């Protein structure tokens, strides 16, 4: 709550004006796209573990209750980065030349963890994904340097 | 004709790959638990009440088992794998679990460490083609998916590189495939042997199969007979030697054959036959034929081939004894050869229709009519007085002298069958000599590769004289493999530098082998007690119990029978199960009395076949002239043969009993396993470190578990010695060698657990950067039109 730096506070304040209402703050269905907004990335299961909710009007939450969930995930740490996320594609790099087989990357992403949709992956791989080799191989670096804002890495 | 793409029936593709492997799976729940119709069941563990476990099927039954019947569960890295020694978990469930799912998925195909695993698909399947063959030229095993092909070459190249010669030891029920795999490994030697001079006599002589298949009507017309559980089982073992030249090409073949059930010959249970060639003999379908054998229209006038079935429904008799007569024919036999061997063969009957009978109390017997006995001479070329003087009245070598010595009733009877026998069993020897001779190409032979085709190890529910004796000769051939896989370890742990103790796997069968085989032995006290006339089948049984019970670790009493028919007398821990065996009549069966005066008689006879056959006896191991010793001293040969080549072993399924495609019957492939060694395999490679790893796979798939450990390590092997040492593994699960590691059973299924659980964690991480990524570019397209 009042433990937060009052810069934060003020971009917590502008979320909430584009997402939520002035009385009512945001939906708790909006709780994980309000804190990724913030530039956090929480799984589904922190964000369950927090409060959110899966249908709309059920739950309301404001700035001051909103806060205190911030800090805690802002706090975690064990929440993955572009480095994780190399070492774990590298599983995937029988050459260790960098590359993997999109197929494989696109069943990952659809059949492990917190799996994502069709579409999601699509709109992923189309903003992020370089072009493909006749054999089917993909630089992972680079996409995972734009998925994740990182082009100290390019 | 364009030949099918061999892919989908021997690959798991890439995408099926990548969905087994990421299938739910829980570890601490799966479990396979026995089924009675299923033979196994997958479940999931709802609950433990101390040794009672509560297990979730499908469709929501829930079975309370105890514990040590719920078993393991692979993990899904190892679905439909290609090669079982490769499974962390080796039990039966899971054996059977990845053959039934290569199976469903069109794979017949699966290795099982040294064996390979062909499972009929009652499917033509594209397998046996020349584009499907060529993928298997000069490939290691591991380089191309399982196929009998890779076996075949790989005795191929063993041969060529080792200047050994090599056996491929092929197994199989009725029903299976063993003849087509047979027929296809032929073929395939004769494709990677051929050459200008085989191409050229090939229009001709025809093909290496051709040749031998056309051998079959004669072999099988005499060798084979009907059985209970096969309408066409043969009765002997068969060792088809492939020669190649110094070049490696062809160099023509030979048959040797083993263990020919003479018995058969003069016996018949009640739902068995004789061998084909009495019935085909009888059809009347070649003209002049039974003429020339004096033969009725009534087979019941034949007693030593009509105790059981005459007639089998699957079986033309007629049309089977035309094609007979025809590839007498082609194979090269003479009219009079021919008809020479038409003549002995109803000699044979004719000879088992004279009687005796006893006058009075005098001990000695005499004729019971002669019109048998008359025949028997016509056909021999003897004289008929002389023979019947032979039987009553022969002369035994008493020294320097012979002295005449009489016969009782029984004594002659006795002497009857075992020349029924005797006659049939050298007559078959001479077959095969003359089919050999179609196949003589007179080429320079270096090596061979021979094809080993016998009878497996059989269960019955009443188990006699002849199961004891294939279950002694399987004993000996799974030996044969136990030792093999042995050397092949003990070469392995030396080449990988790790320290190896296991004794010899064969010395684990050796102790009911030696019950059999050696002095006071089961088949020694059997020969013995035929020193004693008082000897009856109770007095046999007593000694057998009263040497071995309590004494001999695999002799054990009998099951308790089924009322009082089942009743056995003892029973043997064979490496296939414990066996039971009725002694019932083992004293009169071994008796093989050959009357030596009679065979001097045939010697001297008209009939010039006879004389061949009888060549090699100058008539004028343990027990002398029982069907015990000569049956050792057959296998004995047999092993001899085998133990000086390298050998390689296939082992042919019959997955139903409906010839459905598609379908696992478990108990009765499971009953297979057991039965052809597979199982056994198991237990041995399961007892060390089954599980072998190159190192750059291992750290290519748990690299993850430690990735700052071995950040900068390019070495493999260090980098494999420092994931482990971050796992919680005891030291002892593995062994470190000098280019793989080696795991115990069920070592990398918990790796597989490490794995899953940091790939799916990170995985989450990465997909939930990923819905910020794409929440974060819907939030700026909020903030404009805001």
């Amino acid at each position: 709550m009042a433990d937060v730096p009052k810069r934060e506070v003020e971009n917590v304040e502008f979320v909430f004006e584009v997402m939520g209402s002035p009385g009512e703050g945001i939906d708790a269905v909006d709780l994980g796209d309000a804190l990724r907004a913030l530039n956090l990335n929480p799984t589904l299961a922190l964000i369950e573990k927090l409060g959110g909710t899966k249908k709309r009007n059920e739950k309301k939450i404001k700035l001051d209750e909103f806060l205190p969930i911030y800090s805690q995930v802002k706090k975690e740490k064990e929440q993955g980065c572009y480095e994780d996320f190399i070492e774990c594609l590298k599983l995937y790099d029988k050459e260790e030349n960098g590359t993997m087989l999109l197929a494989e990357l696109q069943h990952a992403l659809l059949a492990l963890g917190e799996s994502l949709d069709d579409e999601q992956v699509e709109t992923l791989f189309a903003d992020c994904m370089d072009p493909e080799d006749d054999e089917g191989f993909i630089p992972y670096s680079p996409f995972l340097a734009r998925m994740c804002d990182r082009p100290d890495q390019l | 004709q364009e030949d099918e793409d061999p892919t989908p029936y021997l690959f798991v593709s890439l995408e099926q790959r990548r969905i087994d492997q990421s299938k739910p799976y829980d570890s601490k729940k799966s479990c396979w638990i026995p089924d009675e119709k299923e033979g196994y069941l997958l479940g999931e563990i709802k609950a433990t009440k101390g040794d009672i476990v509560s297990v979730g099927l499908q469709g929501g039954e829930v079975r309370d088992i105890k514990s040590e019947k719920v078993e393991k569960v692979n993990p899904p890295k190892f679905e439909k794998i290609e090669d079982m020694a490769d499974m962390t978990v080796l039990n039966t469930p899971c054996v059977l679990h990845n053959l039934r799912q290569r199976y469903y998925a069109k794979l017949i195909y699966t290795y099982s460490g040294l064996f390979c695993v062909a499972i009929n698909p009652y499917k033509r399947y594209p397998v046996y083609t020349n584009r499907c063959a060529k993928m298997y030229r000069g490939k290691r095993r591991n380089e191309v998916p399982p196929h009998i092909f890779a076996i075949s070459d790989g005795a191929y190249v063993d041969m060529l590189t080792n200047h050994v010669n090599q056996s491929m030891l092929i197994t199989g029920e009725s029903g299976a495939g063993k003849t087509e795999n047979t027929k296809k490994v032929i073929a395939y030697f004769a494709t990677v042997g051929a050459s200008k001079k085989t191409d050229e006599a090939a229009k001709s002589k025809g093909s290496l199969e051709d040749q031998v298949v056309q051998t079959n009507p004669v072999l099988e017309a005499f060798g084979n007979a009907k059985t209970v559980r096969n309408d066409n089982s043969s009765r002997f073992g068969k060792f088809i030697r492939i020669h190649f030249g110094p070049t490696g090409k062809l160099a023509g073949a030979d048959i040797e054959t083993y263990l020919l059930e003479k018995a058969r010959v003069i016996s018949q249970q009640s739902l068995e036959r004789s061998y084909h060639i009495f019935y085909q003999i009888m059809s009347g379908s070649v003209p002049g034929v039974k003429d020339i054998c004096l033969l009725t229209d009534n087979i019941y006038d034949y007693h030593i081939v009509s105790q059981g079935k005459v007639t089998v429904a699957s079986i033309d008799d007629a049309e089977e004894f035309s094609l007979t007569d025809q590839a007498f024919d082609i194979l090269g036999f003479t009219k009079q050869e021919k008809e020479d061997v038409y003549r002995i063969t109803a000699a044979v009957m004719h000879m088992g229709g004279m009687k005796f009978k006893q006058r009075g109390r005098e001990e000695q017997a005499e004729q019971d009519g002669e019109e048998e006995g008359g025949r028997v001479s016509k056909l021999f070329g003897c004289d008929t007085a002389e023979l019947y003087k032979n039987l009553l009245k022969p002369r035994i070598k008493v020294g320097n002298e012979f002295v005449t010595q009489g016969r009782n009733v029984q004594q002659v009877t006795n002497s009857i069958g075992a020349l029924c026998k005797g006659v049939f069993d050298r007559l078959f020897k001479w077959l095969v000599k003359k089919c050999n001779e179609t196949l003589d190409t007179q080429q320079k032979r270096q090596h061979f590769i021979g094809v080993l085709d016998i009878a497996g190890f059989e269960i019955f529910e009443y188990n006699g004289f002849e199961q004891l004796c294939i279950n002694f000769t399987n004993e000996k051939l799974q030996q044969f493999f136990n030792h093999h896989m042995f050397v092949l370890e003990q070469e392995e742990y030396k080449r990988e530098g790790i320290d190896w103790a296991f004794i010899d796997f064969g010395m684990d069968l050796l102790a009911c082998i030696d019950l059999i085989e050696k002095p006071m032995g089961i088949l020694s006290i059997l020969e013995e007690e035929s020193m004693f006339p008082k000897a009856t089948d109770q007095t046999f049984s007593e000694k057998l119990t009263n040497t071995h019970l309590g004494k001999s670790a695999p002799f054990q009493k009998p099951k308790p029978p089924k009322p009082g028919q089942q009743a056995a007398h003892f029973a043997i821990a064979h490496y296939a199960g414990c066996v039971s065996y009725n002694i019932t009549g083992w004293l009169e069966k071994n008796k093989d009395p050959l009357n030596d005066t009679v065979v001097d008689q045939f010697k001297k006879s008209q009939n010039k076949l006879l004389i061949e056959i009888f060549a090699d006896h100058a008539g004028q191991g343990g027990g002398f002239a029982t069907v015990s010793s000569a049956y050792k001293e057959q296998l004995n040969s047999l092993m001899t043969t085998l133990r000086s080549t390298q050998p390689h072993f296939v082992r042919c399924i019959i997955p139903n009993e409906m010839k459905q495609p598609g379908v696992v019957d478990a108990h009765l492939v499971m009953h297979q396993l057991t039965c052809n060694g597979v199982l056994e395999g198991i237990r041995i490679c399961r007892k060390g470190f089954p599980n072998r790893m190159m190192y750059p796979d291992f750290k290519m798939r748990y690299q993850i578990l430690n990735p700052k450990g071995i950040k900068g390590i390019e070495d493999p092997k260090k980098c494999t010695k420092v994931l482990i040492e971050s796992t919680e593994l005891n030291d002892d699960q593995y062994r470190l060698g000098n280019t793989k590691v080696f795991f115990r059973a069920g070592v990398l299924g918990q790796m597989e657990e490490f794995r899953d659980e940091r790939l799916g964690k990170i995985m989450s991480w990465m997909q939930a950067w990923a819905r910020g990524y794409l929440s974060r570019k819907g939030f700026k397209k909020l903030q404009e039109q805001r």
